[PDB]
């Protein structure tokens, strides 16, 4: 399986499947086998990874959906990232 | 040009709450106009008399956020066969991390305060633009 | 069934999906794979219990509705230079800032 390296701005390196990293337009140019966030802090970067694993499995599945949880400490930056990454 | 045709032939209905939200059906009537329905609780369901032909579509009750309807926007009664009534299962949809994220900050700050908050004009514009039925009858009419 | 996961040591995290019936070194087979690293030369943990190479995931206690997509589960990674293993050690992610007056 082909995986990229996502990098936070405080050096955290998360490591995901290729397919799922593609979720973002943004990344994509910014591929097209590492990207540095230099904006993204690691509390928001995970969140961003996990949001990934869900949607690649809940589109197109009829089984119940469970609502992607938020704490609201986060989620000013959240937005933000999710602005600049178009996700 | 989106409205429901005055049919005359019944149709039963099952309308099935499967998310975790507060759910507000809407029946859009002969001449187009949206009209409120009960709500239902989560996870709850209940037996209602509509006719084929008919168009409805389904919010939050609270913050009018869009659901799906058997995985669609619109759900219009069909024939009954055998006497059965038709599934509407109303459920989440994967919502973008965007629109998901301006969900809860709507939900946390007054919409007098969204201009106090430090982030690019263009997101305060998001934010004020919550989801409303007319906006989205227009689009789906295109 | 899946079950879904993050393994992680030091800064590094891996997310990753496996099978309920899947065993632990087949999980270090897969790390493996990604940091070029081979099972004897790799400790699997959950929280601080070392976990055993024939046991299966669902054994060890991640089962497909507490390790979900959302929310994945957390293994722990050592590995061993030269003659012994590091101890564990997860770098904890960013602390968030205080929420906004307009938020509280
Ligand atoms: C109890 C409940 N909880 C959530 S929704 C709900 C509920 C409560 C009451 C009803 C009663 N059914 C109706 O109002 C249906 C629904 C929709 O198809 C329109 N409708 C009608 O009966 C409509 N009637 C007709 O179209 C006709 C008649 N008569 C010409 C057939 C009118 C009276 C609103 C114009 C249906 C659902």
């Amino acid at each position: 399986m082909m995986y990229v390296k996502l990098i936070s701005s405080d050096g955290h390196e998360f490591i995901v499947k290729r397919e799922h990293a593609l979720t973002s337009g943004t990344i994509k140019a910014m591929l097209s086998n590492e990207v540095n966030f230099r904006e993204i802090p690691s509390h928001v970067l995970s969140k961003v990874c996990m949001y990934f694993t869900y949607k690649v499995r809940y589109t197109n599945s009829s089984t119940e959906i469970p609502e992607f949880p938020i704490a609201p400490e986060i989620a000013l930056e959240l937005l933000m990232a999710a602005n600049f990454l178009d996700c | 040009v989106l409205r429901s045709v005055n049919s005359r032939e019944p149709s039963q209905v099952i309308f099935c709450n499967r998310s975790p939200r507060v759910v507000l059906p809407v029946w859009l009537n002969f001449d187009g106009e949206p009209q409120p329905y009960p709500t239902l609780p989560p996870g709850t369901g209940r037996r209602i008399h509509s006719y084929r032909g008919h168009l409805w579509l389904f919010r939050d009750a609270g913050t009018h956020d869009g659901l799906l309807v058997n995985q669609t926007e619109l759900f219009v009664p069909s024939l009954n066969v055998d006497g059965q009534p038709i599934f509407a299962n109303i459920t989440l949809p994967v919502y973008t991390l965007k629109e998901r994220c301006l969900q809860v900050v709507r939900s946390l700050v007054k919409p007098e305060n969204y201009r106090r908050l430090d982030i690019v004009r263009s997101l305060y514009e998001d934010l004020e633009d919550h989801p409303n039925v007319q906006k989205d009858l227009e689009r789906l009419t295109q | 069934m899946d079950v879904f996961l993050m393994i992680r040591r030091h800064k590094t995290t891996i997310f990753t999906d496996a099978k309920e019936s899947s065993t632990v070194f087949e999980l270090k087979r897969i790390v493996e794979g990604i940091l070029k690293r081979p099972p004897d030369e790799q400790r699997l943990y959950k929280d601080d219990q070392l976990l055993d190479d024939g046991k299966t995931l669902g054994e060890c206690g991640f089962t497909s509705q507490t390790a979900r997509p959302q929310a994945p589960a957390t293994v722990g990674l050592a590995f061993r230079a030269d003659d012994t293993f590091e101890a564990l050690c997860i770098e904890p992610f960013s602390s968030p800032p205080e929420l906004p007056d307009v938020m509280k």
